[PDB]
DNA sequence: TCACTACCACAAGCTACGCGAGCGCCG
RNA sequence: CCAGCCGGCGCUCGCA
DNA sequence: GTAGCTTGTGGTAGTGA
């Protein structure tokens, strides 16, 4: 029941700290047994968010709670319901226990209201998770607000009201899976909780009571309250979330600064002010280009990276240990006993790398020093130390090296010594040592970004802003959106908010829209009409008006219906602008795309490069000691599975030996891998596969078991497996 | 070095442990903490098991390899690796008997039920508690004279002194039971009595026969010697700080020494009855422990993890089994994943690579390229080298960049549903992380862009780089293996931008357009377009003034006015080509001329190109399939790689984007709406008075909503079509591109009304979807992903049987020569009463397309021969002649009914192998079919029953259950059922039922397969029967039906004596189909793993390896692909060592 | 794609039997010395640091344009099985 | 007659449950 | 040439 | 939990030494 702390985001770390699950004890609920169970249930109402729950095998049992939904004295998950007697609605609420709710009849809050009268005779009310249109002399109870019957996480989606349940799951589940951003913006539009998030999470820092500044280090903040108090805030530098992720606090206030009682202080780590920011808010085009936006491919510009716009800091927190071993402790030194003094540049400190080095992967983090044989030197390795230099020092190198993939520079740096101050040292272990090092992931082509929404996508090409489209006006786009993953998917919920962001970009404003009750199309229109006047009015004083590539596309969308022909192209486009499209240049041809492409401030965020980020390449390295199977971890890769599913397909195919060459040389055989090696690196012929152990070892079992399997010839008779193992004597 | 061809399972006789037993262990001393070393010859004893390091030994006489197969005369130790310590065995001299719990529970108790007893409860009750036998003689009473074999308590047995018990009872009972006596006994039994009694000792006959004819004798059942497995085996490591590992089975392999010493003790020490059987008791049960934990309550280790420590049945069988880990295999050494990303300028031919990964890939070949060139002296130099990235020159890429050469790589997709799941590419080596994949492959792989992870491997043997770059490199693979349809089928991405250039534009039409006449209406009607009256695209029949203005002489000609601004590829022009005076759109012709470019055969370009209508998925479908046909794979290729790049960069300029307003809402809804809400209440008012009841209510408000929906849905997509012919939103959908057709309306409907929790069933997305709308619709979306969720469980296990049944299923083969043929119907009787129908096209195609005929045919006046191909061309032949009325059905070479025992001809198969061409000898088809099948069975899409009254619409859908059902001889809920039937119609009956009810489904799904596959699996569900009339063995058993086409053509036509082999044909489901199989190497890898060998092991099987299950398991090459005895042999000459030879022969004339 | 791929096909009754070919051969082509070809003059293999193809990229590359060829010849059993290897060790030097 | 059971039915017993991947920790 | 990473728990993805 | 494959044995009408 209890695991690591999900720290990507605070938020992340609030979710994974909200959820609820099934299994456990084992007296409450097996695995095996679900389909009633995993439902969502009626009374599941303000109660559990039906969203939450993550996708896969384990899906229904695992979920975060709803909004307001508390726990009373004996599990009962009570919501609570605003009180009315008669047509008269109350400011008082009770948190009722999901048996006593079906009791009543209970209405919802898109009910209009007076302030205290209900507003229409017909209105909706739901009995006990039963749809019915009651009259409001019966009405009882009403629901308090939207929001309480969906999570916290849940309740962060903007237009959620549009999309599909089952893409907000995917879109609620990788809001867990953000990153922090060096530069963190709150969404362009807001349901109105990420400052409540913050707030509630430990993320940013408050202040207690009114009063004013006095110190604002870099680490330290410290404070004068009007009651003739004063503290000194300590600030989180940077530390090693146990997600590997960057926890700093940032101050945002002025020396000597009158603050009111509960005012942001310092923006904790994915605040922008106060408010949650994961992910930035960028400009979009919503259009399809070659290929590079596929099916969720997506297309970037080489514009965001010049601005650190989607920049993570990843920590990861490299570990190793000088163990005891009773040949001779290993010992911990700058010695690296064989070859260079280049890779002993920036390993400083006797033993220790420097920090604010930069590491690059195969290099020495640490070094250490074991003993060579498991007890007896060796008569190959001691006649040619003593041809170049007998006096070659006996320690080996089984030091800390950067795992391939990528390194950045070290930033912090711990050593527990013999003296223990109060630390629990496991036994043998002589000593340790922690490395924390970090490394601005630039957004590469690799990593992969998503809306609030659901729409996932992996960055497909690092466009030069110079040829991706560009606005009438010299302002290029950031990024471009493929449609198709559009319509498929249901959720015009992110439609809504590229249109309703295009508004705030030359509206220069923020917005924020309730979940059911948030803004409406018409109210959109509104803005538009009025950012219209941003872009061209300005334009239009600006000394110009129209390009004849304005036209030709204006030609191509009154042929469309978009426009109603016979209007001033000044009206037509302003009512173009409305439909949420806009007229854009190639940039590579310059030549507008015929046709209007409706684009926005899209506040996308960047999602969780696990360790299974950083590519997984293997060629040779361990096995399994029972299995002879390849494995890895630690520096070696670790093999990929090929499973059945897998096997079929080359039985499908007639890859007789590329099928033999998997079973064998390149996973089971011992001779053969060996061999093999010694072949290939001698660009001559893979000799003939000898036989895997996964099935000597398996006959044994048959043989450990009263089962005895022998192996036949042509003619029924005996046949060695064992190469010679298995005789006696 | 030969080859094993036989696997053969068998039980174990004592000597035999001692055979493969190296030492006995006697004590429980694993290792002492202060010395890491084998305690004694406890059970990690070197001695017992092996060398404790590489080729060195204990004290140190001998240490190399120059004498790897000497033993040292102080202390034995010959060497190779440790290996030989994991590969040899020990033994445990057992002091009293006990036996393997295998045999005793198994539902049929293959020792209870040998040995008359209660089949059942007796077992228990003797063997793990106290009862006494006697052994040959004891003259002396007890009531009754000597039980020759019955059993005595040790009271009446104590009383008489002044015989053995437990295992050690039934050890001697097994001993003196003369089979042979006992045989002659049971074969009377049998065939005389009445089926009470007949019926058991038949059933028990069985086990008997099994042991004699197989010679391994049954005496072995019972244990005296436990064989121990190697060390290495089963773990003993050093986990952190002192902590240590060590697999369970140590824990029991413990509790079992513990017990047989402490009983050596308690037997040597005093022997009170009482606690000498509460031991036997914990002996005989720590002995079922380690083989089979949970038949028998379950050990745990001691407080900290109520875990039943992992007994060898366990360890065997399950879906992470042994056979599991085997059958399937797990970890390759060349291997790699990472993220995948979009490759448009990529050629199907290619794919792009991280270098930094392939870096580690091709390590030694670059390694060895390295010393090649200046860059590094030695091997270990190379590798120093590289140990860090920060060590690298940039000549080392251009190295690695060489040793790539053309060399090629396999792609690995997430869930490998079909041979098209892994693919051979050309590696473009590049920067960054994300990997670079064909688009249109993304079809083949089910598979998008939102976060697919894949893998990827190397052909290293030059004999496995072959095969890759030659049969697995996707460029080959076009065609889809289940359907002869092609499955490089432009995607939504591309087909769009295609669609866009080629649609025509129709406009306004208010004045005149009858142009088809006057020519006062060719000049006035002229001058109303250089007006405002008439548009470029005007209904007018005989060309609208589109066509009039506008003349293009070349094809050129008109491309130049489009740039020009003048005319866009959308619209209705007039143009000549080579010989036609063509009315077409710019967009249609540009297609035409595209489509010559790729291949320069610029006439057999059009030959198949009508540019009547805009480019949908379909027609592009018919093209490829066409291209690649008539001109030739590689030609058909640098195609595709063409049409990719164009709907491509169509797409961008197109200028299409989903606007809130492109989701455009029908002004109709609010009418309609209304005229049925008002019906609604014309049905609650009947509710108040009760013209209705309850179940009718019901039954009509589902059909008023299930027909107002189908309305709606007309309505959208025919405004589309006659006001916005050109909508994001809209054509997304028409184009092949993207979109839903029940689901877009459906999906309203679904938002709107959704059904219920349990299943009893106003707002868009585009308009406020209310609170409760959405929540109510939450019990779906719910339900659908925990149904797809089990879905995928049941079709990659389903498919595990299609592949534990048809892998054996191969095509080597001369034509299987017995024609039997299948007849395939083309006319369905009842769809309604009885009337007779022409079958729907795809179905029809679907059973007849790249097929062998039985004998020739004269239809419509064309002769088709006898055993030819018919192309699908042909295949439409037929469809227009049965119009006529000519024909009705079709003989059909089919698997169900080729000779090949094992196998199936060439002719019994057909045309599509991944080409066009005849299929191809040595093509495991029985995997291929098995695919083609469970590739689609996964999605599992919508099953249910809709049904409409006066407009009348009735939906028919169901699940994979039924298709379970189908395989597995079931009896269905409500359905025909098969046993059944097959009484009634019998096999080409059967056969022919279960193929086309099963059909039914994925046509009812939008799927398209051929025929073939299921063919492949329901034969082998028929490759068993039963018997009626014996020969050389009794009537009543169930055995391989080839297999007696053998017995039967020799007891009649070679040896005389004509001995009718009476035999019944006996229905499997595809499991038990599986389940029992004359190999068992098959068997043992599904199922108990436990029963399989229980009874491979009785009777010495000689599992003939044919087959690529058993096959590769061994690791041995596939008796199939390149190991089809047919091609595995196979000599390559240069004309040059021709004549050499011929003069080795010149040279033969001696003096 | 692959140069006539289409060509190749035709030119055998079963597929999976043409792969067991150009194996074979590109097998002896490395084996017994790398000159051991049938079509070097005027056209042939090519590579572009240099053209150094000529001496010895991808086998089975070469093996496919040789076998494009009517040059080779490929039966059942042609040659008596162990004579082969020991007539062409004979003739051809490359080591 | 005497008598042994013969043969239908229903409860009761084991085996599946896609493919791959990573991350912290547990003895 | 020797080690931590056996297994597993729990968690995320791709394919709707 | 869920369906379902198979065995095994006890419960309710026959029938011949
Ligand atoms: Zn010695
Ligand atoms: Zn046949």
């Amino acid at each position: 029941l209890s695991q690591f702390k999900d720290e990507t985001n605070p938020l992340s770390s609030l979710r994974h700290k909200r959820r609820i699950s099934a299994l456990g004890p084992g007296g409450l609920t097996r695995e095996r047994a679900g389909f009633d169970v995993r439902d969502v249930h009626r009374t599941h109402y303000g109660r559990i968010c039906p969203v939450e729950t993550p996708e896969g095998a384990n899906i229904g049992l695992i979920t975060s709670l709803a909004a307001y939904a508390r726990v009373d004295e004996l599990g009962f998950i009570r919501t609570p319901y605003r009180r009315v007697v008669g047509g008269v609605v109350t400011d008082e609420v009770v948190y009722m226990t999901a048996t006593e709710e079906d009791r009543y009849t209970i209405a919802q809050a898109n009910t209009p209201l007076e302030g205290n009268r209900i507003a229409a005779e017909r209105v909706v009310a739901r009995r006990k998770g039963e749809p019915v249109i009651v009259s409001p002399e019966e009405v009882e109870f009403m629901d308090v607000s939207p929001k309480q019957v969906f999570s916290v996480n849940t309740n962060l989606i903007p237009f959620l009201e549009h999309d599909d349940a089952n893409r907000a799951l995917m879109g609620s589940n990788m809001q867990t899976q953000a990153v922090p951003l060096i530069r963190a913006q709150a969404p362009v539009v807001m349901t109105g909780l990420e400052e409540r998030v913050v707030r509630d999470s430990l993320a940013a820092l408050y202040a207690e009571e009114d009063g004013e500044v006095a110190k604002v280090d870099g680490n330290r903040i410290v404070v004068r309250y009007e009651d003739g108090r004063l503290v000194e805030y300590p600030l989180r530098r940077f530390y090693r979330s146990n997600q590997g992720t960057a926890l700093d606090q940032r101050p945002r206030v002025v020396v000597g600064q009158r603050v009111r009682k509960g005012d942001l202080l310092a923006d904790g780590p994915a605040s922008e002010n106060g408010f949650l920011a994961l992910g930035q808010n960028v400009l979009v085009a919503i259009m399809p280009f070659d290929g590079y936006n596929f099916e969720d491919a997506i297309v970037i510009s080489e514009e965001l990276l010049k601005r650190d716009f989607y920049t993570s800091i990843h920590i990861e927190r490299y570990e190793i240990e000088a163990r005891d071993t009773k040949l001779g402790p290993e010992r911990i030194t700058r010695d690296i006993p064989h070859l260079s003094e280049a890779a002993l540049r920036d390993l400083d400190e006797e033993g220790v790398v420097r920090i604010g080095a930069e590491v690059k992967p195969g290099d020495i983090l640490v070094g250490r020093t074991s003993f060579k044989g498991e007890s007896e030197p060796t008569p190959e390795e001691r006649l040619l130390r003593s041809i170049f230099g007998e006096k070659a020092r006996d320690v080996k190198d089984t030091s800390l090296r950067v795992p391939p993939g990528e390194g950045g520079i070290v930033v912090r740096t711990v050593r527990l010594r013999r003296g223990d101050p109060g630390v629990e040292l496991k036994p043998g272990v002589r000593e340790v040592v922690r490395v924390y090092v970090a490394q601005k992931r630039k957004l590469q082509v690799g990593d992969k970004l998503a809306n609030r929404h659901g729409n996932k996508g992996v960055v497909a090409k690092i466009l030069p802003v110079e040829d991706m489209p560009h606005l009438p006006d010299g302002t290029p786009v950031d990024v471009i959106l493929n449609p198709l993953g559009v319509p498929s998917r249901m959720n015009l919920g992110q439609i809504l908010e590229t249109h309703l962001g295009l508004a705030g970009y030359f509206l220069g404003q923020r917005y924020i829209s309730p979940i059911f009750d948030g803004a409406k199309e018409p109210e959109i229109k509104e803005l538009l009409a009025q950012a219209f006047e941003v872009y061209f009015g300005k334009r239009k004083g600006e000394g110009f008006g129209v390009d004849k590539r304005e036209v030709e596309v204006l030609r191509r969308a009154e042929k469309l219906g978009l426009v109603t022909p016979g209007k001033t192209p000044e009206e037509q486009l302003k009512e173009l602008f409305l439909q949420g499209k806009v007229v854009l240049y190639d940039g590579r041809t310059g030549e507008p795309i015929e046709g209007p492409i409706v684009v926005g401030q899209m506040f996308i965020m960047k999602l969780y490069h696990m360790v299974e980020d950083k590519m997984h390449a293997r060629s040779t390295g361990p096995y399994s000691l029972i299995t002879q199977q390849p494995l890895g971890g630690k520096a070696q890769f670790g093999g990929q599975r090929f499973g059945e599913m897998e096997v079929w397909a080359l039985e499908a195919y007639g890859a007789a030996h590329t099928l033999q060459e998997m079973l064998t040389l390149k996973s089971d055989d011992i001779e053969g891998r060996n061999a093999a090696y010694e072949a290939i690196i001698k660009g001559e012929d893979v000799p003939e596969p000898s036989v895997p152990e996964s099935f000597r070892v398996l006959v044994k079992e048959l043989q450990a078991l009263a089962l005895d399997v022998q192996t036949l010839d042509e003619k029924d008779n005996p046949v060695d497996i064992f190469e010679g193992l298995a005789s006696k004597r | 070095k030969k080859e094993v061809r036989k696997v053969r399972i068998a039980l174990a006789s004592p000597e035999k442990i001692r055979s493969w037993s190296y030492g006995e262990v006697e004590k429980p001393e694993t290792i002492n903490y202060r010395t890491l070393k084998p305690e004694r010859d406890g059970l990690f004893d070197e001695r017992i098991f092996g060398p404790i390091k590489d080729y060195e030994c204990a004290c140190g006489k001998y240490k190399r390899q120059r004498f790897e197969g000497k033993v040292c005369e102080r202390c034995g130790v010959e060497v190779t690796k440790s290996i030989v310590r994991r590969y040899r065995m020990g033994h445990i001299e057992l002091a009293t008997p006990a036996a393997h719990i295998w045999f005793v529970k198994d539902v049929p108790s293959k020792i209870g039920t040998l040995l008359d007893l209660s089949a059942t409860e007796l077992e228990q009750v003797l063997y793990f508690s106290k009862y006494i036998v006697l052994d040959p003689k004891g003259a002396i009473l007890n009531g009754v004279p000597v039980e020759k074999r019955q059993l005595l308590t040790d009271e009446e047995y104590r009383e008489l002194r002044y015989a053995r018990m437990g295992a050690e009872a039934i050890q001697q009972l097994l001993k003196e039971l003369d089979l042979e006596a006992l045989e002659k006994e049971l074969l009377e039994e049998m065939k005389h009595p009445s089926r009470a009694r007949r019926a058991k000792a038949r059933k028990r006959l069985e086990v008997v026969r099994a042991f004699l004819d197989s010679g391994n004798r049954p005496e072995w059942m019972i244990l005296e010697a436990v064989p121990v497995l190697p060390p290495d085996l089963r773990p003993m490591v050093q986990v952190d700080g002192g902590r240590f590992a060590t697999s369970d089975l140590n824990d029991l392999y413990r509790r079992l020494i513990n017990r047989n010493n402490r009983l050596k003790k308690l037997l040597a020490q005093g022997a009170p009855e009482i606690i000498i059987r509460n031991e036997k008791r914990m002996l005989q049960e720590a002995v079922d422990a380690l083989l089979d934990n949970g038949r028998r309550g379950a050990p745990v280790t001691n407080p900290g993890s109520d875990r039943p420590l992992r007994s060898l049945t366990d360890i065997l069988s399950g879906k992470q089994g042994r056979f599991r880990q085997n059958l399937l295999g797990k970890r390759v050494d060349y291997s790699g994943r990472s993220v995948i990303v979009v490759g448009p300028q990529l050629k199907l031919h290619q794919c792009g690579l991280p270098k930094r990964m392939a870096l580690e890939l091709f390590k030694p070949f670059l390694l060895k390229k390295m010393e090649e060139k200046g860059i590094a002296p030695n091997v270990k130099a190379a590798r120093r080298m590289l140990e860090r990235q920060r060590d690298i020159k940039d000549e080392v890429w251009d190295a690695l960049e060489e040793v790539i050469h053309g060399k090629v790589v396999l792609l690995n997709r997430a869930p490998t549903l079909h041979r098209l799941g892994i693919q051979a590419f050309q590696p473009v080596l590049v920067e960054g992380q994300s990997i670079q994949l064909h688009p249109l492959v993304c079809e083949a792989f089910n598979a998008d862009f939102d976060g697919d992870q894949m893998a990827v491997h190397v052909p290293l043997s030059s004999f496995a780089q072959a095969e890759a770059r030659i049969q697995m490199l996707s460029a080959h693979n076009l065609l889809s293996p289940a359907s002869g349809e092609p499955l490089a089928k432009p995607s939504r991405d591309i087909i769009l931008g295609l669609y866009y250039i080629t649609q025509v534009r129709k406009e306004k039409k208010g004045a005149g357009l009858e142009f088809a006449t006057p020519e006062e209406a060719l000049a006035a009607h002229e001058r109303g377009e250089v007006a405002l009256n008439a548009p470029i695209k005007v209904a007018g029949r005989e060309t609208s003034v589109g066509r009039l203005k506008y003349v293009f002489a070349n094809p050129d000609e008109a491309l130049l006015a489009v740039a020009h601004g003048i005319v866009d590829l959308q619209d209705v022009v007039t143009v000549r080509y080579m010989g036609k005076r063509l009315e077409t759109s710019p967009g249609r012709i540009l297609f035409a001329r595209i489509v010559a470019e790729a291949v320069e055969d610029e006439k057999v370009a059009w030959e198949l190109i009508q540019l009547d209508v805009p480019q949908e998925k379909n027609s592009l479908k018919d093209l490829v399939y066409q291209a690649f046909l008539r001109l030739g794979m590689e030609k058909t290729a640098r195609l595709l790689d063409a049409l990719k790049y164009y709907g491509f960069t169509f797409s961008t300029t197109s200028g299409i984007t989903i606007g809130i307003d492109d989701a455009v809402i029908p002004e109709e809804k609010k009418q309609y709406l209304e005229e049925a809400d008002r019906k609604l209440l014309q049905i609650e008012q009947a509710y108040e008075m009760g013209f209705l009841t309850d179940r009718e209510r019901y039954d009509q408000i589902l059909q008023l909503w299930t027909e107002t929906t189908e309305k709606v849905t007309q309505a959208v997509f025919k405004n589309f079509e006659e006001n916005y012919p050109f909508n994001p939103l809209y054509v997304m959908a028409q184009s092949g591109a993207r979109g839903n057709p029940q689901q877009i309306r459906q999906l309203c409907g679904l938002r709107g009304l959704m059904q219920k929790p349990s299943g009893e069933t106003r707002s868009s997305f585009r308009e406020g979807l209310t609170v409760l709308e959405y929540f109510i619709s939450s019990h779906g979306a719910r339900k659908g992903g925990a149904d797809t969720a089990l879905r995928t469980a049941d079709s990659g296990y389903l498919t595990r049987k299609l592949v534990d049944v048809t892998h054996e299923i191969v095509v080597r083969e001369a034509d299987c020569g017995t024609t039997n043929y299948i007849s395939v119907p083309l006319f369905q009787p009842d769809e309604v009463t009885r009337s007779l129908r022409l079958r729907k096209r795809a179905d029809i195609e679907a059973g007849l397309y790249g097929r062998v005929l039985a004998r020739e045919v004269e239809v419509l006046g064309v002769r088709l021969e006898e055993g030819r191909y018919l192309s699908m061309d042909d295949v439409h032949l037929l469809i227009k002649a049965a119009e006529a009325g000519e024909i009705q059905e079709v003989p059909v070479r089919s698997p169900l009914t080729c000779q090949t025992r094992y196998g199936v001809c060439q002719k019994c198969y057909g045309y599509d192998l991944s080409m066009a061409r005849p299929v191809s000898i040595g093509e495991a088809v029985g995997i291929v079919a098995a695919q083609s099948i469970g590739e689609p069975g996964t999605q599992l899409t919508m099953r249910t029953f809709h049904t409409g009254g006066v407009a009348g619409a009735a939906d028919i859908t169901q699940g994979l259950p039924r298709v379970i059902e189908l395989f597995e001889a079931r009896r269905p809920k409500a359905a025909i059922d098969p046993h059944q039937l097959l009484e009634a119609k019998g096999p080409e009956a059967v056969e022919r039922y279960l193929v086309e009810e099963i059909q039914k489904v994925y046509r009812a799904q939008g799927v398209k397969l051929h025929d073939k596959h299921i063919e492949i699996v329901v034969r082998q569900m028929m490759k068993y029967v039963e018997v009626t009339d014996p020969g050389d063995s009794r009537l009543l058993e169930g055995q391989v039906l080839e297999k007696w086409d053998v017995e039967a053509l020799n007891e009649r036509l070679i040896a005389e004596g004509k001995t009718p082999v009476a035999w019944k044909p006996l229905l499997m489901g595809v499991t038990k189909s599986a389940l029992s199989t004359k190999s068992w190497l098959s068997a043992a890898s599904f199922q108990n793993t436990t029963h399989v060998l229980t009874e491979a092991a009785i009777a010495g099987k000689k599992d003939e390896l044919i087959g690529l299950k058993e096959n590769v398991i061994l690791g041995r090459l596939i008796p199939a692909g390149t190991g089809s005895d047919f091609v595995r042999f196979t000599q390559v000459v240069d004309q040059k060592t021709l004549k050499a030879i011929e003069e080795a022969r010149k040279e033969a004339v001696e003096a | 794609a692959e140069p006539g791929i289409d060509k190749l096909f035709g030119m055998v009754d079963s597929k999976y039997r043409l792969t067991v070919v150009v194996a074979k051969r590109a097998q002896q082509l490395l084996r017994h010395g790398f000159k051991n070809t049938v079509l070097e003059p005027e056209e042939r293999p090519k590579m572009q640091t240099l053209e150094g193809l000529f001496d010895d990229p991808n086998a089975v590359t070469w093996a496919m344009k040789e076998l494009l060829t009517g040059r080779l010849v490929f039966g059942e059993n042609l040659v008596p099985e162990d004579r082969l290897q020991k007539e062409m060790e004979r003739l051809y030097p490359v080591e």
